[PDB]
C-alpha cells in the first residue's frame, strides 16, 4: 500500500510505503527532524522525519511516542536500514500515519531540511 | 559531527566517547546530536542509562545548575545559600559585604 508525499515552503513530489503497524490516512503539517534517542522517555500540528541509523525503543514504539509527542504522521527515512520495513509488519493499531522512505527521495527530502527553510509538508494515500 | 563515536551528517552524533555528555541541539527544522565536555548552559549532566546527558536546569531564580537541587550561579540580583537562590535573604546569614551569598 504505497503514499504520495508532497513538500512546499511558506517544492518536491515523492513517493513511499504505509506501515502495518499504523493506521492509513492522509495527513498535513509542518516539517521537523527527530533524533532517534529523542524519541526515548514543540508546538503540535507536524510531520515528524526519523532518520534511522543502521536500542531505547522499538520502532513501532518509537513512532507510538512521536504521536503521543503530538505528531500528525512519522516518516521513517530507512535509507541506512532496510530491515526496518520487515519489523513494521506486524499490526498495533497507531494512529497517525508511519510512512516509510528511502533512496534519492530521502536524500532530496533531507535536503530541503538541511536547508533550514520553514516548509510545510502533506501525505494522501 | 564533533565528539561522537559513531556519526552522521543528518543526525550529527549518534553514540558519544564515555567522556562526553550527549545533548540534542535543536535548529528550526533540523535536530542532531552533540557531544560535548560538559552539558551547556541552563543544563546540568546526567549519567543516563546508556548515554551520558543532558537534563535542562529547573529552579527557582537559578541560572546555571550542578545537580537537580543545587545551584551554581543564580539569577543576576539574587542571593545564593547552600545551592538555592533567594531574593529575600534568609535569615540563617546575612548577605556578604559585596557578593552575593547569604
Amino acid at each position: 500500500v504505497k503514499a504520495l508525499i508532497r513538500v512546499t515552503p511558506l517544492n518536491l513530489t515523492l513517493e513511499g510505503l504505509f506501515a502495518r503497524v499504523a493506521e492509513i490516512s492522509p495527513a498535513e503539517g509542518r516539517l521537523l527532524q527527530f533524533h532517534p534517542l529523542s524519541l526515548c522517555n514543540t508546538k503540535p500540528g507536524f510531520i515528524s522525519i526519523v532518520k534511522l541509523e543502521t536500542p531505547c525503543l522499538s520502532l513501532a514504539n518509537k513512532a507510538r511516542l512521536a504521536g503521543e509527542r503530538g505528531a500528525h504522521a512519522v516518516l521513517f527515512d530507512i535509507t541506512n536500514d532496510r530491515g526496518a520495513l520487515q519489523q513494521l509488519q506486524q499490526p498495533a493499531g497507531i494512529n497517525q500515519p508511519v510512512v516509510l522512505i528511502w533512496g534519492p527521495d530521502a536524500e532530496k527530502l533531507m535536503d530541503v531540511v538541511n536547508k533550514n527553510k520553514e516548509a510545510l509538508v502533506k501525505i494522501e494515500v | 559531527c564533533k565528539g561522537c563515536l559513531s556519526c552522521s551528517k543528518d543526525n550529527g552524533c549518534l553514540r558519544c566517547q564515555p567522556k562526553l555528555f550527549f545533548y540534542l541541539r535543536r535548529e528550526g527544522m533540523r535536530q542532531y546530536g552533540e557531544c560535548l565536555q560538559s552539558c551547556p548552559p541552563g543544563y546540568y549532566g546526567v549519567r543516563g542509562p546508556d548515554m551520558n546527558r543532558c537534563s535542562r536546569c529547573r529552579i527557582e531564580n537559578c541560572d546555571s545548575c550542578f545537580s537537580r537541587d543545587f545551584c551554581i550561579k543564580c539569577k543576576s540580583g539574587f542571593y545564593s545559600h547552600k545551592g538555592q537562590c533567594f531574593e529575600e535573604c534568609p535569615e540563617g546569614f546575612a548577605p556578604l559585604d559585596d557578593t552575593m551569598v547569604c
